[PDB]
């Protein structure tokens, strides 16, 4: 009819100066110019970064590369989202350029592990190699946005990988079988004969929860309790404590941020600590009457703050002055504590000061709202706390342990590892934590395993396997049970379901996939009764995969 | 058109008891041809061995319950009888039919690669 | 539809057995699946009716 | 649903037990595919770099129409499965 | 007090209950009020609370050498819960 | 010398030899792609034991036959048109904007272009 000419008009106009670059387009097989110049149209007729392969020759304009920048992201931690927004191949990804075609890539739906958000992503693989990671829509967490760290650390899994067991003979690791590796640990285990507190276990940021739970059973049957993550919590028991869920979870969850009034930043840099949520605050900060006050080390943000200072004593006058008066006035006030609090010297002062303001008012904690939340940055801390994988005595943390078994742990420079101790590292990369090792057991990349992860909001999100582990690597926990038989501490778990069967005894929420079990208003207030410098140096050197990623070498 | 040797019409039996008697005669038919299967296919196993394997075949799946799935199992077993008695399967397939076939601990499977 | 296009087993010759034997499937090159980049949009609509008017309400 | 149809489909014994089928939704219909093998799903051939495989269900996808229709099929064949609810 | 400070065998305490419903009414009450008594006196005994949607009340503690004995607390009163937890050791 | 043969480079420090059967190509030693397997490594296989290396296919490397070709120049215009330089049996026609001040290669042929003014500047 007459209407169809409109499609035949706009289609003709767009394909006027357009380059004939379809064979050489990076995303030539999925641009919404071809697929929309076929169904509706007729038939006849500078650079911005080491991340985005700009070619405005292929633009159709619409300034979506412009409208997004001044709205969501605003030297930008989120500028890579422009790649997924431009329909035509005007702005294509540089690292992925000229490597794959969409009709060949296999897609899997999984989650990020770089930060504690655990945003839903879609991974496009090719055989035994991951090509690109794209975000999959989820309004509850991310909603189409992932930081440049997540989507450009993919190639970090193609180098530095541990593919074989390694054994130290002198000062250089050698290629040794699994039979000897699982014995050299047990052989040297009884050479030094560690005592009850002479065995230590450190869990890394990327270590999954199945290994975290399954390691305790192996540790317990050998009688040890020097187990915790690779943080630097001055208080040996966690200041929030693993006792109650509400002590360390985003009781609001992500879907309860856009309806807030007052937000408190307890020593944090949300731009560098959670990019997805940082823009979420910026999106609200534009139209709403949002008020956010800065309490912590000074930094640079996409948005101004009601900045106060840099010291803890700045917060002393906050909850009692007009800074905290609006918190009382807020129908849905927000308190956020970053992962950089427990590391600080005054971590204990943080919880008592704030929870006194959460045990005072009643509008903060309603049957529909909880004003206190935590913002961790690792994907293994919350999993550790929901399973009680943390110590509860400074004396145990002071022991000069003779056998430290690392499980994904890297940030252990401030951890006093005795020189004479027996250090066994199990992981999937060669980095800081690997040098300290004596017998190395290769693990699995997060895309190569079915690992049940827990984000900073308490949501239990697992992964679906994408590729087989490289070389002769095995699953993370499967080594521990394999290691169990070599020490006389065999675990009764013989398949991945039984590992989830064990999780049933740990808690009921661990077996609810994509389902968040909250803390009830009648109990979370009891958990409140228990209580009564930016942690990150380099944005592009935070996790193991980023450090080994050739792409991030262009981000420095 | 003239149907071949050892043929039966494909009929949807609507009785529980009749199917019981049809099977029993069928099992005897296999045992009657025990000597032939050895001589026809030149099997290395003697006549008693074939009956032993046939019994292991018939004992294996005697506990089925669904009548609609009883006829299907009787129909296809008839084809197996008809194919074997008419000397249709090659020699190799019968030799490998009887030549098919305890697990291992988790450490054994972990080391080599499991599945 | 649930039967795989490559089948479950394939045969070869085993010299020790001196016969051609079935064996579980093994592919040196697996069947690449290119349906993933299929159409995400609509292709064809209702069309134009041609029903003779004698067969309508 | 109660029928042991696996004795008439002729499928190998491993499909009933050792394989897991995902019922997902890519935007109006549902699909079934089998999760990848632990090892031997894809190994690089040492001759020409071909993507070898021993999994015979890698290339199989069944296009369904309705969710309950897919679940009816999985129970009919005696298949272990799990269902992935799409995000709204 | 009395027997609140559990012996050295008790190394992990887990408290599981339903956020909603009526079945977990009593278990919430016992843990809500009596928590501070054991907590301060037993500094190194973890007090694990893991909530759920409608599951019956259930409390199981972990002994030495990685052993647990399953214990149920479905439908007890607000004071008989202490009695049931006394018998573990 | 066991160093450049297994590393990808823009050019070759040494002058290549046509008669060296360990090079990636007769006209280039180091491979021209990061993922490309060096020829010296590949020939160290079981199937090259008795097979003669002289007769194996060793086509000349592409990344050299282009850089020998002198850069084309455009006079008094800033749009370069290239369609294979062979008629209707070439690559699809592409227009090259000459605003940037260096040699911008063609999409398919790899031919490089310039302007009238920057002829002295680009050649530096
Ligand atoms: S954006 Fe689409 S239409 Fe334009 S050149 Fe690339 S593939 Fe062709
Ligand atoms: S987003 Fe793409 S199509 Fe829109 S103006 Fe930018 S380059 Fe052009
Ligand atoms: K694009
Ligand atoms: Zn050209």
């Amino acid at each position: 009819p007459k209407i169809k000419k409109a499609r035949e008009g706009v289609t003709e106009m767009l394909l006027e100066n357009h380059p004939l670059d379809c064979p050489v387009c990076d995303q030539g097989g999925e641009c919404d110019l071809q697929e929309q110049s076929l169904r509706y149209g007729s038939d006849r007729g500078k650079a911005i970064g080491p991340l985005i392969k700009t070619s405005m020759n292929r633009c159709i304009h619409c300034t979506r590369c412009v409208r997004f920048l001044n709205d969501v992201a605003g030297n930008s931690e989120l500028s890579a989202n422009v790649i997924d927004l431009c329909p035509v191949g005007a702005l294509t990804s540089k690292p992925y350029a000229f490597r794959a075609r969409p009709w060949e890539l296999k897609r899997t739906e999984t989650i990020d592990v770089h930060d504690a958000l655990g945003s839903n992503v879609r991974v496009d693989t090719r055989g035994i190699e991951v090509m690109r990671v794209l975000p999959r829509l989820n309004d509850e967490i991310n909603e189409e946005w992932i930081s440049d760290k997540t989507r450009f650390a993919c190639d970090g899994l193609k180098t530095q990988r541990l593919t074989k067991p390694l054994i130290r003979q002198g000062n250089t690791f050698v290629d040794a079988t699994w039979e000897e590796a699982l014995a050299t640990i047990a052989e040297g285990f009884q050479k030094v004969q560690p005592k009850e507190n002479e065995i230590k276990a450190i869990v890394g940021s990327l270590t999954d929860l199945e290994s975290i739970v399954a390691l305790k059973d192996l540790v317990n049957k050998l009688g040890s309790e020097n187990v915790s993550t690779d943080g630097d919590a001055t208080t040996v028991p966690p200041a929030h404590g693993a006792d109650f869920r509400s002590n360390y979870i985003f009781n609001s969850t992500i879907d309860n941020i856009e309806e807030a009034d007052q937000i408190l930043l307890v020593g944090t840099n949300p731009r560098h600590e959670a990019a997805v949520l940082n823009a979420r605050i910026r999106k609200v900060w534009l139209r709403s009457d949002l008020e956010v006050h800065h309490v912590g080390e000074e930094f640079d943000s996409t948005f101004e703050l009601n900045h106060l200072g840099s010291d803890v004593n700045a917060l002393a006058k906050a909850l009692t002055g007009e800074v905290g008066k609006k918190l009382s006035e807020a129908s849905k006030p927000l308190i956020i504590i970053g992962s950089g609090v427990t590391e600080t010297q005054d971590a204990e002062a943080v919880y008592a000061t704030v929870a006194k303001f959460v045990t005072s008012n009643a509008n903060i904690v309603t049957p529909e709202w909880n004003g206190f939340n935590l913002l961790h940055r690792e994907a293994s801390r919350v999993g550790a706390l929901d399973v009680g994988f943390t110590t509860q005595s400074p004396e145990v943390a002071n022991t000069k342990a003779k056998f430290i078994y690392l499980l994904g742990a890297d940030e252990i420079v401030n951890k006093d590892i005795p020189k004479d101790a027996f250090v066994v590292y199990q992981g999937h990369h060669g980095d800081l934590g690997a040098s300290f090792a004596d017998v190395i057991l290769p693990g699995s990349a997060y895309t190569e395993k079915t690992a049940t992860y827990v984000n900073t909001e308490g949501r239990v999100q697992s992964t679906r396997a994408a590729t087989n582990p490289p070389g002769v690597a095995r699953e993370d926990w499967m080594i521990i049970r394999a290691l169990s038989e070599y020490l006389g501490a065999t675990l009764p778990y013989d398949n991945l379901y039984e590992m989830r069967s064990r999780l049933a005894d740990v808690a009921p929420h661990l077996l609810r996939h994509e389902v968040v079990e909250p803390v009830s208003e009648g109990i979370a207030k009891v958990g409140f009764q228990s209580l009564v410098k930016n942690p990150i140096e380099n944005f592009y050197f935070t996790d193991v995969i980023s450090k080994s990623s050739p792409t991030m070498a262009k981000c420095v | 058109t003239n149907p071949t040797a050892f043929a039966q019409t494909t009929r949807y039996v609507k009785d529980s008891t009749e199917m019981r008697t049809l099977v029993l005669n069928l099992y005897r038919r296999y045992l009657r041809h025990s000597r032939g299967f050895v001589n026809n296919y030149n099997l290395d196993i003697p006549a008693s061995q074939v009956r032993t394997k046939i019994r292991q075949e018939f004992e294996r799946q005697r506990f089925v319950k669904d009548l609609p799935l009883k006829n299907v199992l009787y129909m296809k077993a008839q084809m197996e009888f008809q194919e074997l008695v008419n000397f249709w399967k090659q020699q190799c397939h019968v030799m490998q039919y009887f030549e098919s076939i305890k697990g291992d601990s988790f450490v054994q499977k972990f080391l080599k690669g499991a599945q | 539809k649930d039967f795989p296009t490559t089948g479950y087993t394939e045969v070869r010759y085993d010299a020790e057995k001196r016969r051609v034997v079935y064996e579980p499937l093994e592919l040196t090159q697996a069947w690449r699946n290119f349906t993933v980049g299929s159409s995400v949009w609509e292709q064809v609509g209702d069309g134009k009716d041609f029903t003779p008017e004698s067969f309508k309400l | 649903t109660d029928l042991a149809k696996e004795l008439v489909s002729g499928a190998p014994k491993e499909l009933i037990t050792e394989r897991v089928a995902r019922i997902y939704q890519e935007t109006e219909t549902w699909k079934i595919d089998w999760d990848i093998l632990n090892k031997g799903n894809r190994w690089e051939n040492d001759l020409m770099g071909y993507q070898s495989s021993s999994d015979y269900m890698q290339g199989t996808i069944l296009k369904f129409d309705t969710r309950e229709g897919a679940i009816r099929f999985a129970k009919g064949q005696g298949w272990d499965y799990y269902i992935q609810e799409p995000k709204v | 007090s009395s027997k609140f400070v559990f012996p050295k065998v008790v190394k992990e305490l887990r408290f599981f209950l339903s956020q909603t419903g009526e079945a977990s009414v009593p278990l919430r009450s016992f843990l809500t009020k009596t928590y501070p008594a054991i907590k301060k006196a037993n500094p190194t005994l973890p007090i694990l609370i893991r909530e759920a949607y409608g599951i019956p009340p259930s409390v199981t503690a972990r002994l030495e050498k990685g052993h647990e004995v399953k214990t149920n607390l479905e439908g007890f009163s607000a004071d008989q819960i202490a009695k049931t937890l006394q018998s573990i050791a | 010398s066991t160093k450049e043969l297994t590393t990808a480079r823009i050019k070759d420090i040494s002058k290549p030899d046509e008669n060296n059967l360990q090079q990636q190509a007769p006209n280039r030693i180091s491979p021209w792609s990061k993922s490309q397997k060096p020829r010296a490594e590949a020939q160290d296989n079981v199937r090259f034991a008795v097979k003669d290396l002289a007769k194996q296919p060793r086509p000349y490397a592409a990344i050299d036959l282009i850089y020998k070709q002198p850069i084309r120049y455009i006079e008094h215009d800033n749009v370069a048109v290239c369609d294979g330089n062979g008629g209707a049996q070439g690559h699809p026609k592409v227009y090259i904007n000459l605003d940037q001040n260096k040699a911008i290669p063609c999409g398919y042929c790899g031919l490089r272009f310039a302007q009238a003014a920057f002829k002295e500047d680009i050649e530096s």
